[PDB]
């Protein structure tokens, strides 16, 4: 096993310190049953 | 939707102590209490102890408070909302009313009245207290007998004789056959070994195209019995 | 307690569902920051659309008049509000929430509407 | 929002058992290096 | 036994997106590339708040933030070199 | 246990039965909930009923359950073949861990009669060398599950080495068991024939082996 | 039926006022697209601004306390409702829309507020 080192691409560097992060976007609306209803009309 | 696992079976020597494990998967094992619940022919059903994986807590009744020791692992991710996990129970001056079968069971609930409430449960692990030693069984073969001389079909299988203690498992073409198979409880003798039976019932055309192996698995002792139930007959009825 | 932000997003839906003023908080507050605000505000105000047709606009919890159609999901109470987590949750009845959505304007709103106008016609 | 896995021996991509949320990173220094990288966050426990 | 759906705003739910993302830094006294004229100053104070019992997956190597990152700094290198001397002539 | 159950209780088929579960204050209604499991011998049980009323998971709503201030209930409704067996109720609290009950076995009445099936089995060759011999009786399929096993040597009773287990349910809901006779060489060869006979209230079956073929 | 949007902007203005829900929908769903969403927000959160100001936030039909006065138009309701759409009538209607919202605000919400004040006031 021989190892060489290389840089070939720079985004390796942005890598190496986002490897933790990642990003969400929030769905704030849940819909869920209970045994509720509204007024009746 | 998940499988509980338990450790194989153990024979121990009364005063000694074992150690059972119960692996699980198919579900978020910090969510759910284990709970451990032991079932002996003198006491009934009994329920021991639960642990929490995620803060540790644990309840034991009385009577266990002093001889369990319960303990967890931490969970081995393996998707966002699923893991695998491991708890132990240690359970020490065994004497011989703690013969019997023991299970652990995951939690009902994350929160409610009854979160810790055993509801998925595992397959079971059978502890044998004794000052007797361990003793591999002996396998001999049954020949085929006539079922139904117009149906054409017979049952044939293999004896499992003087064995110590339990359990024995019997599979038939290494798990290929399934079908038809029949194995009996076994029988306790006045010497103290068990000894049981099991029988597969085929058609009686099938001598020329189908192999019949019996594997017995006594694994207490680490034995495996691959043995040829001979297909010749000596039943009349059968001859015809 | 109070945990924070997305604090009870591992807990128990009845328990996450306690603290939705939390998420609602912070759920609102050169061109790469203003194509993002605007992205932001454009997500705000659909979601707030969203409970528009619903008749909801002011809260953050509304019953409804649909009823639970148990092709969707057939768990219970208790094994839904104590057992499970409002992101699993939300993946098991990912494959409803626009149908629910078009339920949930039509079969209420838009018939609680014209019984609204028929009843205050007098 | 951004989702931080606080793992310490966090093997590049799976599942992160303690994580956190933030608004923004921490201070990401822009070097530019080739080989070897400079002036950076350092794994804590065993070397990643 | 009659249950009815309920909508709940606000709900811990989240999906993987990706998204125009800036800049923040703590002002200081000039002028390199990175910060430029002006980036937004960051909060005295971030709120990093743990998550209890939450499990994600993550994936480094399929990260748009990389990629975001990357094309920042290659656009920032022009949008400073713009303004400077460029020397044509000197390929005597 | 101090937890009481009635011992047994029967219904028949296609209609309810109910079992109880009850005990001292110390241990009963008001103050804790009941749970209710379905517990077959040999295998794991299955939760059908907790916190009273409420009914697990997948339970089908033949089940339901009851408490009152002195004792708790449990009705299973429509029984079935597989509804034959044991069943156990817990009292617990959030806190406390279950107490489980003394136990009731369900017999169900109106079932259909099953024809015992027997088979005999000699010694083997390999046996006989050792030098023991055992014939082994093997009973499956019969209903209901209770039977009787006799021995017999030249036509005359047998009374030294019979063991004979206890009968077991089979997974078609049948029920099965098994029968040992043990012997030495010398009482296998001086006889003209041995017979294994089971008894039924029903049908009386008769099996024999020759140590002649 | 369901027409789709604008489906009955043709039919009468009764008819047309059952399917308020499916106009509403999509009316809130580099440069130019920017500044197009910015306008586009812009407008909607115009209208629910003055629905905010006539107190009918969360509601697509609201009544008032305004009269209608007959200046306005001598039509009644038989011939408003079922002979009438909606675009001629707002062509009818666009000289009093800024007056008619004038009195909107201040006929009644500029005076149901001062009125509810003085009414929690015990
Ligand atoms: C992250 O996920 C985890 C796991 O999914 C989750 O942890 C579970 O959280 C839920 C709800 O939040 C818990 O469910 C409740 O548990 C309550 C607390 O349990 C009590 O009883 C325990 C056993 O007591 C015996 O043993 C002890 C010795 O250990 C002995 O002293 C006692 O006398 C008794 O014999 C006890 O260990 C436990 O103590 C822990 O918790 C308390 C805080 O409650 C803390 O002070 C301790 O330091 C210790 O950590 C505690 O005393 C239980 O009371 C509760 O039941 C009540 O509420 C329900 C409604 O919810 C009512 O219906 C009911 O009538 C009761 O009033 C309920 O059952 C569960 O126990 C957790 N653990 C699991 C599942 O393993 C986290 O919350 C998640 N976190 C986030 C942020 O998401
Ligand atoms: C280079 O590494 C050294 C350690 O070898 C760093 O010095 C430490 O910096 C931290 C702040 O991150 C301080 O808490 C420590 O007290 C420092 N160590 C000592 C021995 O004083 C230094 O910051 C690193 N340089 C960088 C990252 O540019
Ligand atoms: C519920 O879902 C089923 C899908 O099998 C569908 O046929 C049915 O119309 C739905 N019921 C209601 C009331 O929406
Ligand atoms: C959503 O639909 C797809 C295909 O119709 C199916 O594979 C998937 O299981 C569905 N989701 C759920 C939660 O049933
Ligand atoms: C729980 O869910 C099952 C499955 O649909 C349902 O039949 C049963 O009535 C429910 N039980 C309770 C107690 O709500
Ligand atoms: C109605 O319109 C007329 C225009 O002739 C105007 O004089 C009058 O004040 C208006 N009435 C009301 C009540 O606003
Ligand atoms: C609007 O006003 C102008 C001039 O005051 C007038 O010509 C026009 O007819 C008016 N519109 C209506 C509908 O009366």
């Amino acid at each position: 096993e021989t190892f060489r080192p290389g840089g070939g691409d720079m985004r390796d560097n942005w890598r190496s310190e986002l490897y933790k992060y990642k990003v969400v976007k929030i769905e704030p609306l849940g819909v869920a049953p209970t045994r509720c209803k509204r007024r009746v009309v | 939707e998940g499988q509980l696992v338990q450790s194989g079976a153990e024979l121990k020597k009364p005063g000694a102590s074992v150690k059972i494990s119960c692996k699980t998967s198919g579900y978020r094992f910090n969510f759910y209490h284990i709970n451990w619940i032991r079932q002996t022919a003198g006491r009934g059903p009994e329920w021991m102890g639960w642990i929490s994986p995620y803060s540790g807590d644990k309840n034991l009744a009385p009577a266990f408070q002093d001889r369990v020791i319960m303990t967890t692992d931490t969970e081995v991710p393996v998707t966002s909302f699923t893991s695998t996990g491991a708890a132990y129970m240690e359970i020490r001056n065994l004497k011989f009313d703690d013969t019997g079968t023991y299970f652990c069971a995951k939690g009902l609930l994350r929160d409610g009245s009854s979160t810790w409430l055993p509801y998925l449960w595992g397959q079971g692990t059978l502890l044998t207290v004794s000052s007797a030693s361990t003793k591999g069984p002996s396998v001999f073969p049954l020949a085929p007998s006539s079922k139904s001389t117009s149906g054409g079909t017979a049952a044939l299988g293999c004896l499992v004789k003087d064995y110590f203690p339990e359990p024995v498992t019997v599979s038939w073409n290494s798990g290929a056959l399934t079908s038809g198979v029949h194995t009996f409880p076994a029988v306790l003798q006045s010497s103290g070994l068990y000894s049981l039976s099991s029988v597969v019932t085929v058609p009686s055309s099938s001598l020329g195209t189908q192999t019949y192996i019996c594997n017995v698995n006594h694994k207490p002792s680490n034995t495996k019995v691959d043995k040829r139930v001979e297909p010749k007959s000596c039943d009349k009825g059968l001859e015809v | 307690v109070s945990l924070g932000f997305l604090g009870a997003a591992g807990s128990t839906m009845g328990a996450a569902s306690m603290t939705l003023t939390v998420q609602a908080r912070n759920l609102l507050s050169g061109i790469k920051q203003l194509q993002a605000r605007v992205l932001a505000v454009e997500h705000y105000l659909r979601d707030q659309q969203l409970l528009g047709i619903w008749g909801c606009s002011g809260k953050l919890i509304c019953c409804t008049n649909v009823p639970w159609n148990s092709s969707w999901s057939n768990r219970n109470l208790s094994e839904i509000w104590d057992n499970m987590t409002w992101l699993q949750w939300d993946k098991e009845i990912s494959n409803y929430t626009q149908i629910i959505y078009g339920l949930l304007e039509e079969s209420q709103n838009q018939q609680e509407k014209n019984e609204q106008d028929l009843l205050a016609l007098d | 929002a951004i989702l931080k896995c606080k793992d310490k021996k966090f093997n590049g991509t799976g599942p992160c058992p303690s994580v956190s949320t933030v608004q923004c990173t921490h201070g990401i220094k822009p070097v530019v290096s080739t080989q070897l990288l400079l002036n950076g966050s350092l794994a804590e426990e065993e070397v990643i | 036994e009659n249950l009815w759906v309920t909508v709940y705003y606000g709900v811990p739910v989240w999906k993987d997106a990706e998204t125009t993302l800036f800049c923040a830094s703590d002002a200081k006294a000039k002028h390199n590339v990175w910060a430029t004229h002006a980036c937004v100053p960051t909060d005295p104070n971030p709120q990093e708040i743990h998550l209890e019992n939450v499990t994600e997956e993550f994936n480094m190597w399929k990260n748009n933030m990389v990629e975001q990152m990357h094309e920042d700094i290659i656009s920032l290198w022009d949008q400073s070199l713009k303004p400077c001397v460029k020397l044509t002539p000197l390929c005597v | 246990s101090v937890l009481t159950q009635s011992a047994s209780v029967s219904g028949s088929l296609g209609q309810s039965v109910t079992i109880s579960c009850t005990g001292p204050n110390s241990v009963c209604c008001s103050h804790k909930s009941i749970s209710w499991y379905q517990w077959p011998p040999g295998r794991a049980p299955t939760l059908i009923i907790y916190e009273d009323n409420e009914r697990a998971p997948g339970i089908s709503p033949r089940f339901s359950g009851y408490k009152s201030y002195w004792s708790a209930y449990l009705t299973i409704s429509d029984l079935r073949p597989e509804d034959e067996t044991t069943y156990y109720c817990c009292s617990y609290t959030h806190n406390s861990g279950c107490v489980f009950g003394t136990g009731t076995k369900v017999s169900v009445l109106g079932q259909s009669k099953a024809n015992p099936s027997v088979t005999l089995f000699p010694p083997s060759s390999e046996e006989l060398q050792a030098n023991k011999a055992t014939l082994v009786c093997l009973i499956s399929d019969f209903y209901p599950g209770a039977v009787t096993v006799a021995w017999k040597a030249d036509s005359s009773p047998v009374k030294a080495g019979v063991e004979t287990t206890t009968p077991s349910k089979q997974s078609n809901n049948k029920y099965a068991a098994s029968s040992y006779l043990s012997l030495t060489p010398e009482q296998w060869k001086s006889h003209r024939s041995y017979s294994c006979q089971v008894t039924h209230e029903g049908s009386t079956v008769e099996k024999t082996v020759a140590p002649t073929e």
